[PDB]
């Protein structure tokens, strides 16, 4: 609760290169992820990663619990880093009351709200609809971070949507007036959005978020974006480990995919379909390792 | 493993609907309020791609949370409604435009009383 | 076993046009704020007197208090530092996005920019990067509007000198711009237009630009370093006693080429903020060139910043130990002034300063006898001059001795590369106690005899010592060389019970160092041998063999009993075993 | 001494072996090919 990271990761080294009776557990490491994502100096988004990749010490006992989760899925969003905070979510979600530890009392930056509002920005909804889904089942309500953008039509029902920065046809005609005399005006102070000189996030959606909130992007262009990837990724497999197939029709056939999967990024559907790709499975490659694959 | 290596779905409105209607049905479970411009864009899509199957819900869940929309546009859904030749949809959406209480356009409303005539 | 947790950070960063105020702005009594050099002469002449206002002056400048405090400038145009801009990497032109030709031109040239400031609604489309030529009106606009009225917004879109890129870097939306370059880098690369080597390397060095643009621009996000403070609004001044300046005397004048600098800078600068005062409807060219004139001298003036014991011979002494050295009376009584004057005042004989140091400068025997009671047991470190080897630094204990040449002992001078040439010596002496502890615990001698390498013997007998060891252990002849005729026709020293009668008769002047002996051994058993059989083997009737082999001879009784044994060897051999056996006991003994 | 100078500060790969350039030119690409995984670039590395 200091400040500094280094006082902690001193320590934290003092009890990993030490003997065995002072050997950390969960809660040390926890509270070194704590220290360094909480720090207000620097980047400190690497450190992080190191110390996760330190904490791979399954013989030792050392096994994650619901705060682990918590910091880890807190950390990566804030730094803009959704496709691992996703991953981690689902892992806190498992366990019960998880979703209470992330919303830490709203302390910090409300967690999260940060991490619904990452989801909605990029326009990963599918992972959303889990994430609210996993609420009302731990009997969490929504924090009062719903920021709405100065076009009052901005929510996590808004973003996802084709048009972008688009006020939506209501009937009658919007009453600026009336919203500017409901948001504030006439008495205190409105939050005018002029630009300034001072290094301050303007915008009140990145209050909690590092150096900004992330790239806004629709629901069709994050699910063609995936549908490229993926395409990518497969003929990416088919170039160097994919010369042979089932197929003895290569002469016509390899031509075809080639110019067809290349124009695609950028029936004959059935020999796309039947390609295999082995990602994320250590026993194929435990096996090529050994000499068998 | 499982949903590492599946591929991915293909893009539509339909779906994107589909899912808008859920996320914002859940979000007001959870306790959350959309603004009238939260479903009018909703709304905008559903009446982009033809589908009267959720037109009912999507304006009994507005008009249940306590917002209205512009006389203007509660005219063109059920003229469309008549212009793909749903016309059950459309007697859904008079009666629970009557069990509301907006006052429709009597003009419109003697166009799908004749539409109804019609299909009667 | 906790550490002690020491936490030291040594932060760097780039100082604030507020933040250098705090360094040479210093109270007064009357209350009038001064810091500021205004005078471009520092010293008056024939007087020898610091000018007030001027570079060595007081009261902003003046002992270490002078030599603390600083002075700082103030700049009526801004300029920018040398190492931003110039240098290959040019991290304003990243942050700007603009090649440097451009930049150099409104630092140097004269150009102009469309709208450097985006803060206010503009009414002037130009959109024009850079203007080698002024092809507008300006006379017609300037006195459109009214007079002064076109000061108070040409500022918003023209801008010319250092004060644009001023302007420029302090309105940055540092968050937009990483988002911008983002979107470039994933836009670039993707389309697939291969060609020559000219294509794909400006691609890459295009795409390493933009790298390093991000990674510069995220910095600033969360370092409280602000970018605009790259350009000088405000010129530090380096103390006076840093500067070199001994003294003035008669109108002499000490000043450097940084000095001069610094003269020629505020000369230009006082004209530049006069011509500036006197009249504003001035031509622009002159104040342009002035104001170039100035730059350019900060500049190189930020560019010169930036770039701007008693030896004596030694002997070698055979009588002195491993850890004593020999010390001469001058440099003794140089190093231990300190120690002996305390010694003179602290019991008699002395009851001032003065009075000390003219008994010590009398050369009374009270006062060797008091540095020879200091130096008893007051450890001294001994260096070489070049300290090519580790063990060039080693410490000794200093005994008094007449003469100008450092004493030293035969293996340590071998082990410290001694040359035939006169090699100089540095003395120094540890005063603390943590320091005499160190040097008599950790850097004598007799506790580095290893060398760090592999781990041989550093310490080992020099060129004479191996010689008179050879001499000793080398023998004599022992076929031809020393019987003429065959031995086969036809007695030895008498059998020697002990080695001190061995050493007693050659002392004696009764048998050679050379001549053989029979040693009687005491059956020791550690019959150092070849493994070689007997020549012979006298078994007589009796039951007692004599086992004859060439260094020694066993007699053997018949029940396998070791009755008597003798060694055949030399004086020298035997001297050796029985003074390094002698040495091993002694030291075993004065150990207890 | 140029020797030792040239082997610590290594100018290129190349210029101590050309058979340590040509391995290193071999493992790179053939750890490429297979094992694309995290775990190719750890063991070619
Ligand atoms: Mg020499």
């Amino acid at each position: 609760t200091c400040g500094i990271p280094e006082i902690a990761f001193a320590t934290f080294e003092n009890m990993e290169y030490g003997e065995d009776h002072m050997k950390p557990d969960t809660e040390t490491y926890n509270w070194v992820i704590q220290a360094y994502t909480r720090a207000e100096s620097y980047d400190r988004v690497q450190d992080v990663a190191e110390l996760l990749g330190m904490m791979v010490e399954d013989h030792k006992r050392v096994q994650p619990n619901v705060r682990t989760y918590a910091l880890l899925v807190e950390c990566f969003t804030k730094y803009c880093v959704v496709r691992e905070a996703i991953r981690h979510f689902r892992g806190l979600k498992n366990f019960e009351g998880g979703t209470q530890v992330l919303y830490n009392d709203g302390k910090y930056g409300d967690p999260l709200s940060l991490y619904l509002r990452a989801l909605c920005r990029e326009g990963r909804i599918v992972e959303l609809l889990e994430a609210l889904e996993a609420m009302a089942k731990d009997n969490q309500p929504i924090p009062p971070r719903a920021m709405i953008l100065s076009r009052k039509y901005r929510t996590l029902v808004s973003s996802w949507i084709e048009p972008l920065q688009e006020e939506a046809e209501l009937g009658y005609e919007i009453d600026y007036i009336a919203r500017y005399v409901a948001e504030g005006g006439l008495t205190g102070d409105r939050k005018r959005w002029v630009p300034r000189r001072g290094k301050t996030p303007l915008d009140p959606d990145a209050e909690g978020f590092i150096y900004s909130n992330p790239r806004e992007t629709s629901f069709k262009q994050r699910c063609l974006e995936e549908w490229r990837l993926h395409h990518r990724k497969l003929l990416k497999t088919l170039h160097n480990e994919g010369p042979s197939i089932l197929g003895k029709i290569s002469e016509s056939d390899y031509i075809r995919l080639v110019e067809r999967l290349r124009k695609i990024i950028k029936e004959l559907d059935e020999l796309i379909s039947r390609i295999k790709l082995h990602e994320g499975n250590t026993e194929f490659w435990k096996r090529r390792f050994l000499g068998e694959g | 493993k499982e949903i590492k290596n599946k591929a991915p779905q293909r893009w539509s409105q339909e779906w994107e609907v589909e899912l808008g209607i859920k996320v914002m049905t859940k979000v007001i479970e959870l306790g959350g309020t959309p603004t009238i411009g939260d479903c009018a864009v909703i709304l905008r899509a559903a009446v982009r791609a033809p589908m009267p199957s959720a037109f009912l819900n999507i304006l009994q869940t507005t008009h249940s949370l306590g917002y209205v929309f512009g006389s203007p546009l509660y005219d063109e859904i059920i003229t469309l409604c008549l212009d793909l030749g749903e016309l059950d949809a459309a007697i859904a959406i008079v009666a629970d435009l009557e069990t509301s209480g907006i006052k429709v356009p009597d003009e419109t409303l003697d166009r799908v009383i004749s539409a109804r005539q019609s299909s009667d | 076993m906790i550490d002690r947790y020491k936490h030291q950070q040594l932060r760097i960063g780039s100082v604030s046009p507020q933040q250098i105020s705090a360094w040479a702005t210093k109270i007064l009594p009357n209350g009038e704020i001064v810091g500021e050099v205004t005078k471009p002469y520092t010293f008056h002449y024939k007087t020898n007197k610091p000018e007030k206002d001027g570079l060595f002056c007081e009261r902003i400048f003046g002992s270490r208090i002078r030599r603390y405090q600083m002075g700082y400038i103030k700049l009526a145009c801004p300029v920018t530092h040398v190492w931003y801009l110039k240098r290959l990497p040019s991290y304003i032109a990243n942050l700007l996005d603009k090649p440097l030709k451009e930049l150099e031109g409104l630092v140097y040239c004269d150009f102009s920019f469309a709208r450097p400031i985006t803060k206010k609604p503009t009414f002037l489309r130009l959109r024009g990067l850079f203007e080698y030529e002024i092809q507008s009106w300006k006379y017609s606009i300037p006195l459109f509007f009214t007079t002064q009225g076109f000061d108070t917004f040409r500022n918003r879109e023209i801008s010319t000198g250092a004060g644009a890129i001023r302007e420029q870097l302090a309105d940055l939306d540092l968050r937009i711009i990483i988002e911008n370059s983002l979107v470039e880098w994933e836009e670039l690369g993707e389309e697939g237009h291969t060609g020559n080597e000219w294509e794909d390397r400006k691609v890459g060095r295009r795409k390493d630009f933009l790298v390093r643009r991000v990674e510069l621009a995220k910095h600033f996000i969360r370092t409280n370093i602000e970018p605009e403070w790259m350009v000088l609004c405000l010129l530090p001044v380096l103390p006076p006693e840093l500067r070199p300046i001994i003294q003035i005397d008669g109108g002499k004048l000490m000043s450097s080429d940084i000095n001069e600098l610094y003269r020629r800078v505020i000369y230009r600068n006082n004209t530049l903020t006069d011509l500036l005062t006197t009249s504003r409807s001035t031509p622009g060219e002159l104040v342009m060139c002035q104001e170039k004139l100035v730059q350019e001298a900060v500049d190189t003036l930020l560019d010169n910043g930036i770039r701007g014991s008693g030896r004596s011979v030694i002997v070698v002494g055979p009588s002195l130990s491993l850890h004593r050295c020999g010390l001469p009376r001058e440099i003794a009584i140089e190093l231990f002034q300190t120690f002996v004057i305390r010694g003179l005042i602290r019991q008699h004989l002395a009851s001032n300063i003065g009075v000390a140091k003219s008994k010590i400068r009398e050369k009374e025997p009270i006062v060797w006898e008091i540095l020879q009671e200091v130096m008893q047991g007051h450890p001294v470190l001994l260096n070489r001059a070049p300290t090519l080897h580790r063990l060039g630094i080693q410490a000794f204990q200093p005994v008094l001795v007449e003469g100008r040449a450092i004493c030293l002992h035969p293996l340590v001078c071998k082990g410290f590369n001694a040359d035939f040439d006169g090699d100089q010596m540095a003395v120094h002496v540890p005063l603390s106690l943590e320091a005499q502890v160190e040097a008599r615990l950790l850097m004598f001698s007799h506790m580095n005899l290893l060398s760090p390498a592999i781990g041989d013997p550093i310490s080992v007998p020099t060129q004479d010592m191996l010689i008179g060891l050879y001499v000793l252990t080398s023998g004599n002849h022992r076929g031809i060389c020393v019987n003429r005729y065959n031995p086969c026709n036809r007695t030895k020293e008498p059998f020697f019970s002990n080695s001190y009668d061995a050493i007693g008769a050659y002392r004696q002047k009764r048998i050679n160092l050379d001549s053989p002996l029979w040693l009687r051994w005491r059956l020791d058993q550690r019959v150092i041998a070849s493994r070689e059989t007997p020549i012979e083997v006298h078994y007589e009737s009796l039951g007692t063999f004599y086992e004859i082999y060439g260094h020694y001879l066993i007699v053997r009784s018949l029940k396998k009993q070791i009755l008597f044994i003798y060694i055949r060897t030399t004086v020298g051999h035997i001297a050796l075993y029985r003074e390094i056996e002698e040495a091993i006991q002694g030291f075993s003994r004065a150990y207890s | 001494l140029p020797k030792v100078e040239q082997v610590l500060e290594v100018r290129s790969v190349d210029s101590i072996s050309m058979n340590l350039e040509k391995r290193i030119e071999g493992w790179n690409k053939c750890i490429t090919r297979i094992l694309g995984i995290p775990w190719g670039f750890l063991i070619g590395a």
